[PDB]
């Protein structure tokens, strides 16, 4: 089970990072209620064709509060590879109604944040 | 599918299918990845084919691989009638869900 | 070069093989957007190095920018220079790889 949205991609060494009330992705299919969570930094790690593991560039994926990997979470905990995000009048309360992604059933949203938002040097379109 | 047909001058029709050799690097138990990168790694794939659909190729290759050795695997602890009901992920030297000449074929996807 | 393929009756075809590269430019924000909309496609003989492609869209850059290069020293860019540096270019994954989407900059990626 993965995420909702597809994922932001971590080019310079700054770690993702959102001013209060920027950051949630877009989607219908959400009241005001739902939109808060947190991004979770993937790391993928893959042989070259030199035989020699490679790190690659980081890939960030949201999750809506209460959901997924770090569903136990509580907003605002810190702990490395994790970030949270919520729209003004988010609710503090698990998302469970929207859960995760499915792969199967349904392709990934494309992430696009509402135009204004700021994104750290080193993360690009 | 159908090779597409490219047309010259009156009557000239050129058919054109485009194909990926693609060669996977099996990545499923370290104990017997090396007889999987043997019989069952080279493919040719039409460069249109969604990779989750060359996926299921693959999947039942390794199994009609390993269906006639299926008791020397069960004390591996490999059990066939479980790695054939899993889902394989099928990605390159990027982690990415695309066709590549190279590829790697894991049971847990690039991204953890 | 082509491959010559030759069928019955004196006809001939020739056949070439390309990849479609499409650069996300990451200079210079001020004139990225440019770069995007004039020198971003390319075709790209299947097979190519990358350290070869980065000369070409390098090439591009200043073979685009210069008919403009008065306009572009006001901003504090000298084609002189960004014509005598490196080209990084680079895949979503960080790695110098030729790819259908890749990232032009002045600087290593991650």
């Amino acid at each position: 089970t993965a995420s909702w949205f597809t994922a932001l991609t971590q080019h310079g060494k700054e770690d993702l990072k959102f001013p209060r009330g920027q950051g949630v992705p877009i989607n219908t299919n959400s009241s005001p209620d739902d939109q808060i969570g947190y991004y979770r930094r993937a790391t993928r790690r893959i042989r070259g064709g030199d035989g020699k593991m490679k790190d690659l560039s980081p890939r960030w994926y949201f999750y809506y509060l209460g959901t997924g990997p770090e569903a136990g979470l509580p907003y605002g905990a810190n702990k490395d590879g994790i970030i949270w995000v919520a729209t003004e009048g988010a609710l503090n309360t698990p998302k469970d109604h929207i859960g995760t992604r499915n792969p199967a059933n349904n392709a990934a949203i494309v992430l696009q944040l509402p135009q204004g938002t700021t994104l750290p040097k080193g993360f690009y379109a | 599918m159908a090779p597409t047909k490219v047309t010259f001058g009156d009557d000239t029709v050129i058919e054109v299918q485009g194909y990926k050799s693609v060669n996977i690097t099996f990545e499923l138990d370290e104990r017997i990845d090396k007889v999987l990168n043997e019989k069952c790694s080279a493919y040719t794939v039409e460069l249109g084919t969604e990779v989750n659909e060359f996926a299921c190729v693959v999947a039942d290759a390794v199994i009609k691989t390993l269906q006639p050795v299926s008791e020397l695997l069960t004390p591996l602890g490999i059990d066939l009638d479980e790695w054939s009901m899993a889902t394989y992920y099928l990605f390159d030297e990027s982690g990415e869900f695309k066709l590549a000449s190279h590829m790697y074929c894991s049971f847990y996807p690039p991204d953890e």
